[PDB]
Formats: C-alpha cells, structure tokens, sequence
C-alpha cells in the first residue's frame, strides 16, 4: 500500500507511537569535546538499550519500544524501498497450495513449502508490563471462594490499558471487576465445557463494552493448604518446580490466538494479543502471593497447528507426530551455557516450557494517589455463579440488599451501591429495564457527575416498578 | 568577541579548573600556521554551505558533502578539523575509528547509524570520521565479514544523507589509497584536500605557536631553527620543544632534590631554554615524513643554477607560457608538453634545475627517488604510482621529479606509470621531470609523444659556470679575504659540480682539523689559500673520458636526426 498500513487502534498504541522515548544523558567526564558537539558517550540513550533494563533489573523491552527498534534498524525515508511490514506473526502450517508442479501436501510436496526447522528461544519483548489490580477486595472475595469451598476457581478479568510511566514505554492493564464462568471446579483441577463458556461470555462481554469494559485475562487458583496452625500454603511453582505445566500454557496460548491486538505494522494487522493470564500460588512462604505470565509469540503460533500436548512430566511439554493435515517439523529449543555459548539441543520426546514463557509485574495501586476506580464495590450482591456455594443472585437478596436505601434517599449512599458490577448485570438480566433506561444507569453509575443521570433515573417508571416488585417481593 | 564568546571579561571573552585546564580546546584558526592554501580551501568548502546557504540555492547548485583530507601522520589533520569545527560554531559529531571497531559485532553499525541519524536532527551539522581508513580499509587486506559490514553501512548512510541536508563530512587517512576505491565517487568523498610538509615560514609560524607559553631566553634565533629543520611536520616540532624544556630541566637537576617533594620556586624560577638545549633536542630528533613520498614545497630561484642560459630560456618557454599564459594556447589550440627529460653525466644539477622551473611557476613539487621505484616493483611499500599520481593531482599545481629512472626502465611499473601518465587530464597543469644518466637503456616507449618526448641534455659546467658554482657553494662558508677562486676554476676544466662539492667540503675538513688541533694544543677563522690547493690536489674528476665521448656523440647523432 505504498506506506504504512491504514488503520485505528487502542489509544494507547497511538499516544505511545507518537513519543520517541530518548532518555536524555549529560556531559560524561570521559569526553573529549567543546560545550556544543556530542561525541559517543553523550548521546542520548535509545528506549530498547538492553544495557539500561538489565541494569534497572527489567527483563523485558515494553514492546513498542522493541517496534522503535525495528522501524528504526530499516524502512530509509525518501527512498531505499517502498515500505516493508517489520512485523509478523510466524506461522507454521505448511502451505496447501505451494504447486510448483507437485501436488497438495497429503500426497506431495517440494522443498519451498516445507516447514523449515523451528528454533524455540524466549521471547525478549513482552507487550502489557504490568498487570494491576485496583484494590485488595476484587481478589480477596476470588480467594475467599476458595476458603469457603476448597475448590479452586477460574474467572476472566475485565479492565482496561494505560501507560506505565515506571517503564520505557511500558503498558499496563488495570483489572477492574472479575466474572465467574460456570464451570465444575474440583480438588485437583477444575473443568469447564467450552460452548457454555464462550456463549455466555459473548453477551457478557457485549454488556461490558457497553459499559467501557474489556476482557484483559483469566485468572485461576493453584492453591493447596499446609500444616500450620494458621493458613499456610505450599509454593510448588519455584525456579526447580513448573512456574506453568503444559495445560495452562496451551489454554493461555489458545485464548491469546482468540483476542488478537489490532496494530497497524504488519500486513495481516494484528501481533501477540494483549493479554495477560494471572496464577495464584503461594510465594516461598506461606502467604498467597500472585504471579502473572503470558506466553510468548512462537507459542501462540505453535499451539494453533497443535503439535504440543501435555506430559505427565509438570515441567515439559509434549511433541505430537506427523500426520496428513498436520506437518510437524524438528524443533530446536536454543538455551546460553555458563561459558557464554549458545547451545542447540534437539528435544522431540519433550522439552521445557520455560523457552515459551515471559513474566510480569504485578502491583497494586499506590494508597497515596487520586482514585479512579470505576466501581467502589464487590462487598454486597454475591457473585454471579457462585451456585456450589450459598450465595444465590435472586429478588430476595436484592430486597435484603438494596431497598431501604432506595425507598428513602440519600443519594450519596445510594451511588456507591448502584455502582456494583454485578448488581448491574443481573438488574440487565432481568431485562425490567429499558435498554436506553439502563444505558443511563449505567452511565451514571460508572461516570462522575451523576446527580442529574441518577434523579433522571430514579425518575423513570421502570426504577419505579423495579422498586415496587421489589418491595411487594418478600 | 571571538572564538563565539559573548581582565575577566577579557579572559571569558578570550580576548573545577582542571576539568577545563586539560580540556583547553577550542584551537581557533590562531593554532594553526603554515598551512594558508589546505585552511582556506577547507573553510571555501565547509562554511559557506553552513554559513550562507542562501548563495548555493540563490545559483542553484547542491553543495558538496564530503571532505576527504589526507596527509603524512602528524601534520595535523585532526587539528585542522577541530578548528574548522570550533570556528564555525556548528554541531559536529565525533566520530573516531578505532573506537567504533573496538566494539562488539553487531553495534559498530548502531553507532554509526546514531551519528548519522543525530547530527542529521540538529543540523546545520559537520560529522567529522577520524582515521576513516582503519574501518573502511582496502577490500583485499581484511576480508573479514564485520569489515565489509562496517563498509556497507557506512556506504549506505553517505549514500543516503544528500537529500536537502546541511551535514558536511569531513575524513582524515594517511594515504588516498588506504580507503576503499568506492568512497570516491559522485555524492560522496569526491572533494579532497591534500597536506604537505611545511616550508621554512610553515616551521618559523608552528614554532612561534608552539614556543609562546614556554620561558624562553633572550638567546633565541628561532629563524636559524626554522633553517636547520627541514622535513619536520608539526608533532616533530612539539616533540622537539619537549626535548629541549627536558634538557633544560636535566641541567638544572644538580640544585634540586630528588628526594624532595616539594621543589623551590627560586631555582624554577631559572628554568631558560637555551638555544644549546634547541640544538640538544635537534640532535635527538627523529623525523620521518620523508620515509614516504610527499608534496614538497621549494623555493629555488634562477640564481642556484650557473650557465644553461639557453636551457633555461627553453624550460621558461615550454612552461612558464602554457601556465602562466594560458589564453594564447587556448586561442591557438595547442597542447602544452606533457613532461620532460633530462640526460647528461651525473651531478651536472639535474634537480636543483627542476626544483627552480618548479618553483617558477610557483607550484608545489613531488619527489620520486629511484629506490621507492624499486620498492613499489617490489611490492614492499606503502605508496604507489597511483597513489603518487593522486596526490599530484589533489595538490596541482605540481612537478612530478621521476629520479635514477633508468634503474626501472632498462614491465610492470613502467606500463603502470605509462597508464597512469596517459590517463592523466592534459588541461591540467600538472608536469613530470625526469632524471637518467642512460638515456638509450631507457624504454623506448616512454618517449612516445603524450609523454617525456622531451629531450634536454645537460652539459658538465664550463669555467662560468664552475665560478658561479663554487660562489654559490662558499655563501654560508667564511674564506680568506681577497681570495679568488677563478683559477681553482680553469684548473679544474671538466669537473662536476659534485666534485667541486668535494672539494670544498675536503679543504673545510681540513680546516677544521687544524683548528681543532691547535685548539687542543691550546685562531683560524678563514680558510686559507693552502687549504684549497691541498683539496685541489687531493680530487679527481668523476667523469671517465669514455662517458664523456659517447655522451656527446649521442647527442651530435640526436643533433643529426
Ligand atoms: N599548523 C600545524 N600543523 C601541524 N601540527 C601542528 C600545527 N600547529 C600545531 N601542531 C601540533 O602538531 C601536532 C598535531 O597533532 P594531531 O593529532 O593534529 O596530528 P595528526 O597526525 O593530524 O592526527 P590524527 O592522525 O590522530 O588525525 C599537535 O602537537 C599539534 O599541537
Ligand atoms: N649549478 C650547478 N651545477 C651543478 N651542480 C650543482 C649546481 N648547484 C649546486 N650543485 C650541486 O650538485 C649536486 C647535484 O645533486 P643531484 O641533483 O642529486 O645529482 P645530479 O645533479 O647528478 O642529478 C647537488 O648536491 C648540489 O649541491
Ligand atoms: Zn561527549
Ligand atoms: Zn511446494
């Protein structure tokens, strides 16, 4: 297209291409030179120096700056070519249709369409750095589903991306509400039926958006408890043990292929999905520390013509067979000796996941800082499916939760308890509300200056006949 | 004020303290001496693009980029650039050789790209590559892959900044021919700048720079160093100061400690160099420009050269014209002789003669001695025919001085010089002598019209010319009072001026060896009559008669034909 490719992305991307990031440096004493004239050592420092985020103790380059370091290493202006895209999602499916006089694949191929040999290496950019959570409660009450039943759980995380000034032009996704799928949690693992799943959280995810919201993750519970007198945990994710086995790789894998990141520097349009997968496990103590990963590009690419499965080996990863519909070529997993040399092992029976992984931080928001949370809830109307437990979303609780305030005012109280996540989408489940009815509401219960929207609501004779049932219900 | 500056004020003006005291750059044109024609040359090509650019787009022409500057180690090309630098008070970006190959694989081209890129940002801007040679060699001598990815880079980022931009590159090299051939091309280091050694004034000016922060004593005859110092480049002169302030500072050790920390301010009070200590450091220099062939500059006049009247007026004629009167050519169309040669018994003052008809018309000269001949045959030399013929024509005007050529000429070498005398631009005022005592072993295909088709023999003095040979000779050398050296002249009828040489030189050893004698014994301030007469005695001519008889029958049978 004679040009960068055209198209409209997340504001961040845009506000992050349009800085530069150069970290200014002074005059070095080692110079040699006048005031004016900068030699080799004044220069100001590119973002993707790899010198300044292994010595800042940051193992990964905020990927926008790794694509500043691509556009830059090529693409001249003026001349030298006519725009080439930096970036592509590898893709290893042999190509059905190469016909340099062979046939199909099934029963013919030349050496142009043959998958060349694949070499596993760690990533060295990760695309969202760090991974927070707007307060201690949206995960506690996660967590205390696990103390009251035993059983892990598994849940989606929706929230939104910003900077993250902490990081040369580095991401952030603030996770804002969690949202429980069904699924049949057990001692071990837990299990799920995947048509539910996805049926459920299209609508779920529609309303969302709706509401300015976005899946960003799934977050899940390895916890096991140990025998102290208080509530200690096991860490069984370690540098010796499995930080992720073969299954949770594979899931991450296939939900970041199903969530792509819209960019607009590659020709397909879209390069390793922005999305962050957060394990509970316990840190070298018995406290419940949480951790974040997220599986690197080779691995997004290498799961969609499967040929990995799990093994009963935690730490490794199997290697399926070749087979006609599936081409599976030798794959080499490159690893750095003490002596400073690469090594090339071949690893067809199995091999580590630790080459297909890239780690994040994760952090809460400074206690000292303007509050932009969207909801002040998650202490009220339980949790969606939480049926194996009591809590049970019904008219009853909503009578038990939310009418006194209503029935007499005060609307400062009023606004926080409207302002639940759950609450508004069982009161849209419902569907008593009108939809342009409840667009107001949820305009005024995640926006400020929400005097005139909520009088405006409480005006409306849907809240009105919303409250009457309510009352009218026991 | 100056220097881009805007007691104190003066001081500030230029009109912690070590941080500056060892960083006193900022060396203005004031720094430099000896080097008018390289200076203004450098500032026509450099300035004016930066300074006032609104001429080149007023006439609408794209101003060159680069500034290739080459020149014999030590004569202070770094310098000049860092004072073109500073004076144009412009951004410039360092950028030095063996620090950017003295890194990783794979960041050399990072660092180069980052120069390139920077000085581009802020411009106007002068990127200036010191020692370009040692990361753009000769592709033959490094075949390694980093090298040829170093040359690639750099290639494509010359390539790529002539594009309505005001970067001005300036690269420094030993020789013309150390770069890689491809970064002399269109759009890239077309211009260059050849330096010379300096002359007698280029070495009294670097002198008087290099001597004025130094406690010098009032027995300074800075001219007759400048005199005495001949191929002396710049460093040379700073190493020389070094030496005489060491010497100085070794004769005063005998009232100082070494013991002592601290030294008396008294006894530093009387650290005077000496012209004693001057010709110390003399005696204890090492130069070595001349090791290399190199632009010249002589000053010899008509007065050096007795007789050959006729010679010279044909000389003037063939020269002085198409140079000096270039339109009568023009309006004629006549080529202008492209060299000639000389011939005739050995030291009849071939090269003194060359050395003025290359002074006359006021060009820079370039001496080839038979034995770098020799070497570059071979192959264990660092410069080379090409290269020889580059440099004439970067510094043209020039006179290229062929000598002992019949050594070469009795192959490779001779066709290489024929190519490059061929090829060479026939407008251009460039010209080539040449020496040889065997004019007949000479190949005969040098003489081909195009070439040395010029033939001038140059006959052993006559009585004139043995006078005005041995006046010449005795001027910085006392003698006897009303001496008359007319009949040493006829006295010595076919001698050369070599042997005339010797024979003073002989009678002033003898000289001084009475004088030492007596001394010891111990008054002879002349030379007297004696002195001569012994030396006369004791010399032979050089010239068998067989030499003489075929030379000149040579000759008549040239006169013939
Ligand atoms: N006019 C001059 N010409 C030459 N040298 C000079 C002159 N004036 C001063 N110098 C002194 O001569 C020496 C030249 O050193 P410089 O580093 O410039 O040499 P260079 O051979 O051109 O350098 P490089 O090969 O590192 O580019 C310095 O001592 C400088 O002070
Ligand atoms: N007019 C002159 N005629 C002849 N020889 C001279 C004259 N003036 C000076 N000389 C001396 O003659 C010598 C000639 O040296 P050179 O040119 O190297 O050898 P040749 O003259 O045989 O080429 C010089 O050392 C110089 O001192
Ligand atoms: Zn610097
Ligand atoms: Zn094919």
């Amino acid at each position: 297209r004679y040009g960068p490719l055209r198209i409209k992305e997340l504001a961040v991307d845009e506000e992050l291409e349009k800085e530069d990031g150069l970290i200014p440096r002074q005059k070095s004493k080692l110079c040699k030179h006048g005031d004016r004239g900068m030699c080799e050592y004044c220069s100001p420092l590119p973002p993707w120096d790899k010198e300044y985020h292994e010595k800042n103790k940051i193992k990964h380059i905020s990927f926008h700056s790794y694509l500043k370091k691509l556009n830059e290493n090529a693409n001249k202006k003026e001349n030298g070519s006519s725009y080439i895209s930096p970036l592509s999602e590898p893709d290893f499916r042999i190509n059905k249709r190469c016909h340099n006089g062979h046939e199909p694949w099934p029963r013919g191929i030349c050496s142009k369409c043959q998958p060349s040999a694949i070499t596993l290496q760690q990533q060295e950019f990760r695309m969202v750095d760090h991974v927070e959570f707007q307060k201690s409660e949206i995960i506690n009450e996660f967590i205390q589903a696990w103390r009251y039943t035993g059983m892990q759980r598994f849940g989606y995380m929706y929230g939104s991306y910003s900077k993250y000034d902490n990081t040369p032009l580095g991401i952030k996704a603030v996770v804002e509400a969690i949202y429980e799928p069904p699924q049949h949690d057990e001692q071990d693992g837990l299990t799920m039926d995947v048509e539910q799943v996805k049926n459920e959280m299209l609508q779920i995810d529609r309303q969302a958006q709706e509401m300015g919201l976005s899946r960003i993750g799934l977050i899940f519970t390895d916890l096991s408890d140990a025998g102290a007198g208080d509530g200690s945990v096991f860490c069984k994710r370690h540098k010796d043990s499995f930080f992720l086995s073969s299954l949770e790789v594979i899931m991450a894998a296939r939900h970041q292929t199903r969530h792509p990141n819209v960019s607009k520097y590659s020709e397909q349009g879209f390069f390793s999905s922005k999305f962050v997968t957060c394990v509970i496990s316990g840190n070298l103590e018995g406290e419940i520390d949480i951790s974040s990963y997220q599986v690197s590009t080779e691995a997004e690419a290498l799961v969609t013509a499967d040929m990995i499965s799990g093994s009963t080996f935690p730490s490794m990863a199997y290697i399926n067979d070749t087979t006609d519909e599936r081409y599976v070529p030798e794959i080499f997993y490159m690893k750095s000796n003490e002596y400073g040399i690469t090594v090339k092992e071949n690893a067809k029976p199995a091999f580590p996941v630790d080459y297909l992984l890239v780690t994040l931080t994760h952090g809460f928001p400074n206690t000292d800082t303007e509050t932009n949370s969207k909801f002040v809830s998650s202490t009220g109307f339980p949790w969606s499916n939480r049926q194996a437990m009591g809590q049970s979303q019904d008219y009853q609780e909503l009578k038990k939760y939310l009418f006194n305030v209503a029935s007499s005012g005060d609307f400062n109280l009023l606004h926080e308890k409207i302002s639940n996540f759950h609450l508004l989408l069982y009161i849209n489940s419902l569907q008593i509300l009108s939809p342009d009815e409840w667009k107001l509401l949820i305009e005024s219960a995640v926006k400020n200056e929400w005097e005139e929207s909520l009088l405006k609501l409480v005006s409306s004779a849907g809240w009105q006949t919303l409250v009457m049932i309510l009352q009218e219900s026991g | 004020g100056k220097k881009r500056k805007d007691r104190v004020v003066r001081n500030n003006l230029r009109i912690n303290r070590e941080d500056e005291e060892n960083n006193m750059n900022e060396v203005g044109y004031d720094d430099i001496g000896g080097c008018r024609k390289q200076m203004a040359q450098i500032r026509e090509m450099v300035e004016l693009p930066l300074r006032h650019p609104q001429l080149f787009k007023a006439i609408g022409i794209k101003p060159p980029r680069g500034v290739l500057m080459y020149g014999p180690p030590g004569t202070g090309k770094t310098l000049m650039a860092r004072a073109v630098a500073n004076e144009t008070g412009a951004f410039f970006f360092l950028i030095n050789g063996p620090e950017v190959m003295s890194k990783m694989a794979g960041e050399s081209e990072s660092n180069l790209r980052k120069a390139f890129e920077e000085a581009e940002k802020n411009a106007p801007a002068i990127i200036f590559i010191d020692e370009i040679d040692s990361i753009a060699p000769k592709r033959d001598k490094t075949n390694g892959e980093v090298e040829r990815r170093v040359v690639s880079q750099l290639l494509t980022l010359m390539d790529g900044m002539k594009a309505r931009s005001n970067v001005v590159v300036i690269a420094a090299t030993n020789r013309p021919n150390s770069i890689d051939p491809a970064l002399r091309r269109f759009g890239r280091f077309d211009r260059e700048v050849d330096i010379g050694i300096p002359d007698a004034t280029g070495r009294l000016e670097v002198l008087r720079i290099h001597t004025k922060n130094m406690k010098l004593a009032d027995d300074v005859d800075l001219e007759a160093l400048a005199a005495e110092t001949h191929g002396y480049v710049g460093a040379d002169i700073a190493s020389l100061c070094s030496e005489a302030a060491m010497q100085q500072i070794r004769e005063k050790m005998d009232l100082i400690d070494l013991d002592e920390d601290e030294i008396d301010a008294e006894v530093l009070d009387s650290l005077g160099v000496t012209m004693d200590n001057f010709r110390f450091a003399l005696g204890n220099s090492n130069p070595s420009a001349l090791r290399e062939t190199v632009v010249e500059s002589v000053n010899v006049t008509w007065d050096d050269v007795g007789g050959l009247d006729e010679i010279k007026e044909e000389l003037k004629e063939t020269v002085e014209y198409p140079v000096l009167h270039p339109d009568q050519y023009t309006k004629f169309g006549l080529s202008p002789s492209k060299g000639v040669l000389f011939y005739g018994p050995p030291g009849t003052g071939k090269t003194l003669l060359a050395k003025a008809v290359a002074t006359e018309v006021s060009a820079n000269f370039i001496s080839v001695k038979g034995p770098e001949l020799l070497s570059m045959w071979y192959g264990e030399s660092e410069s080379n025919i090409r290269d020889i013929f580059d440099k004439a024509r970067a510094a043209a005007p020039t006179v290229v001085f062929l000598d002992e050529l019949d050594s070469i000429a009795k192959d490779r070498v001779v066709n290489q010089l024929l190519t490059e005398m061929d090829g060479m631009n026939a407008k251009k005022n460039v010209f080539v002598i040449g020496a040889t005592n065997r004019p007949d072993q000479i190949d005969p295909a040098i003489l081909r019209p195009g070439r040395l088709d010029q033939l001038i023999y140059v006959p052993l003095p006559d009585e004139n010319a043995r006078l005005s040979i041995l006046n010449a000779q005795l001027r910085k050398t006392p003698l006897e009072p009303g001496l008359e050296l007319t009949a040493i002249a006829k006295a010595t009828q076919g001698f050369s001026g070599a042997d005339l040489l010797y024979i003073v030189q002989r009678a002033a050893k003898y000289a001084i060896k009475d004088s030492i004698e007596a001394h010891r014994q111990h008054p002879v301030p002349y030379i007297t009559k004696e002195h001569f007469a012994e030396a006369m005695k004791t010399a032979k001519r050089s010239v068998s008669d067989a030499e003489l008889r075929r030379y000149e029958a040579y000759s008549q049978q040239m006169k013939a034909s």
